[PDB]
């Protein structure tokens, strides 16, 4: 069963100047927390790390930065004053004892930083059908899943074929490419292939779709704008089979 | 004071290959030195940890010496294998800091049995705009280059595998909206095999 290194949130929208308090959970028995922070531009660079309440180590941020640890071993950090250069993954390090012992990292906080909440926007999300040529060819069909148009880069992408998730015959790629490369609120697309045989596709009651979460804004942060608020959604496209 | 150097920055191989990744630190006084991997969009992975007194870790494929005075590690990593790719981060803990390398960043590249390289276009969304194209089915051994046109999308080669079949392939999509596109034209900017299949018209 058990429950790896766990972080909450997950996903954050911020704006300039605000703050966020991020938590983590260390593995049963780890009691040695760590907290580090990932850019692209820096890397991993260490903020701090606790053991029985008190801090033990602490790196180079400014004290803006700043951290705790409960009797549980449960351990906070807290972000004052945010810049657009604070977004980041802030990853979480449990150990037994980090001396001599191995670091478990969860899957971190991914917060983005932006100035103005306008610049969100979700996904858009759309299916492609196989090439007739491709099918008489090589007996296999590709779909493919376009999701395009989002800001900031908080979006997970998944295939499902009669509603069960596939990993066999998918790629989606590894980052998303900006779609307008020179601008720090570029809007983002990603590609994902489906890959198929041709039987499989010719089969009018096989159905597949491609699902995006997209993680966005708060039910508490306002919204003033004509469009339709970029809060967290899924948003989907589909196709079912077809003698082809 | 302490300075953590990995090289290389980015490593592409053949699937098969032994591989050598390079670690190095300027201040020997540390307590362990501790290799990583870790996926996109994920955390990190605990891989070996080498106490300040052992000399080599072995976890299967992998090995990794420390050579402490020398400030130097290095992760020896046997016949690869596409599950392999990776950013792989080096880390050395010290007296009261923890200092981690910026990454080899790995991809081993499937060995493609039947190449059969294509360019296919794939049907209009009526709920999109875009048209998009798909090269497919190339040897791991072909570089998909961005288009010249600031409108037109290239997406990096990417493999699937198709494990029931004991298949893999590699595919990248371009895609555009602008009217003057054609999947003909698409991949102009990349060198391409020259019996590449343009079906007409997945093409033009």
């Amino acid at each position: 069963m058990k429950a790896g290194v766990t972080q909450t949130p997950r996903y954050l929208i911020k704006t300039r100047g605000q703050q966020v308090t991020l938590s983590c959970s260390p593995i049963s028995g780890h009691r040695s927390v760590s907290w580090y922070q990932q850019t692209p531009g820096q890397g991993l660079q260490f903020l701090f790390e606790y053991f029985s309440e008190t801090q033990r180590n602490k790196g180079n941020f400014p004290g803006r930065f700043s951290g705790r640890q409960f009797s549980n071993s449960r351990s906070e950090m807290n972000v004052s004053t945010l810049e657009l250069g604070d977004s980041a993954l802030y990853l979480c390090a449990s150990s037994f004892d980090s001396g001599n012992s191995p670091l478990h990292f969860g899957n971190g906080t991914r917060l983005t930083v932006v100035e103005d909440l306008n610049k969100v926007f979700p996904p858009e999300v759309a299916v492609f059908e196989p090439s007739e040529a491709e099918i008489s060819h090589t007996q296999k069909a590709t779909l493919v899943c376009l999701a395009t148009g989002f800001f900031p880069d908080h979006v997970e992408l998944s295939w499902w074929v009669n509603g069960k998730e596939v990993h066999s015959g998918v790629c989606t790629d590894p980052q998303p490419l900006k779609e307008q490369p020179a601008l720090n609120d570029s809007r983002y697309s990603l590609s994902s292939r489906l890959r198929v045989s041709a039987t499989f596709w010719q089969n009018p009651r096989n159905h597949f779709r491609c699902q995006v979460q997209f993680y966005g804004l708060s039910e508490n942060d306002e919204w003033t704008q004509d469009r339709a608020k970029p809060v967290t959604q899924i948003v989907s496209a589909e196709a079912w089979g077809r003698a082809d | 004071k302490q300075e953590v150097t990995q090289i290389p920055a980015a490593l592409s191989v053949p699937e098969g290959e032994n591989l050598v990744l390079n670690c190095s630190f300027t201040d020997s006084a540390i307590y362990n030195l501790q290799w990583f991997r870790q996926d996109p969009g994920k955390g990190l992975t605990s891989l070996l940890l080498i106490q300040s007194s052992q000399r080599e870790q072995t976890s299967g494929r992998l090995n990794a010496s420390l050579d402490k005075s020398s400030g130097r590690s290095t992760l020896y990593i046997a016949a690869s294998q596409p599950g392999d790719s990776a950013t792989y981060l080096c880390a050395v803990t010290n007296f009261n800091k923890f200092y981690f390398g910026s990454g080899t960043k790995l991809n081993v590249k499937p060995n493609i049995q039947n190449p059969d390289p294509a360019v296919y276009q794939l049907r209009d969304s009526k709920s999109s705009d875009k048209s998009v194209c798909l090269f497919t089915d190339f040897d791991s051994q072909t570089n998909v280059s961005q288009s010249k046109d600031s409108d037109v999308y290239i997406t990096d080669k990417c493999v699937l595998d198709m494990r029931s079949m004991d298949f893999k392939s590699n595919s990248a999509v371009a895609w555009s909206n602008k009217s003057d596109f054609a999947c003909a034209n698409a991949f102009n900017n990349s060198i391409i095999p020259e019996d590449t299949f343009f079906p007409s018209p997945e093409s033009s």
